């Protein structure tokens, strides 16, 4: 309930369709 | 022996961010065993490109280890393709170093 430790969240789909177009 | 070996010792990522490199492994197969994802990550590679590593830099810099954007995106490189041979491609000498 709270002793979940800090987990690294997903990009937002803003991000995944927007820094796709860079490499 | 009789001991484990730490499968990131092939690839960069210096011992002080093997924790840290085990955690992000974790985090991007999306589960609730460290050695078992990070196994199944390094063979799937895919899925890292789906995780933030921004806001993971920011939580290291407010738990205090200062910036590390750039330490995190090559630890993920680095899973990615463990140690890549960076020197440029073999060419053949062209007409002038010919001569």
């Amino acid at each position: 309930d709270l002793k979940e430790v800090y987990r690294i969240p997903k990009k937002s789909q803003t991000e995944k369709e927007n820094t796709t177009t860079e490499r | 022996t009789d001991s484990y070996i730490e499968v990131l010792d092939g690839s960069r990522v210096h011992p002080e961010t093997y924790e840290w490199a085990r955690k992000m492994a974790v985090d991007a197969l999306e589960y609730d065993n460290p050695a078992g994802a990070l196994e199944e990550i390094l063979e799937n590679p895919e899925r890292l490109k789906d995780l933030d590593l921004d806001a993971f830099a920011e939580e290291l810099e407010r738990q205090g280890y200062g910036d590390k954007h750039i330490t995190l995106y090559d630890i993920r490189a680095e899973l990615s393709c463990r140690y890549k041979d960076l020197r440029t491609a073999y060419r053949s000498p062209n007409t002038e170093e010919i001569f």
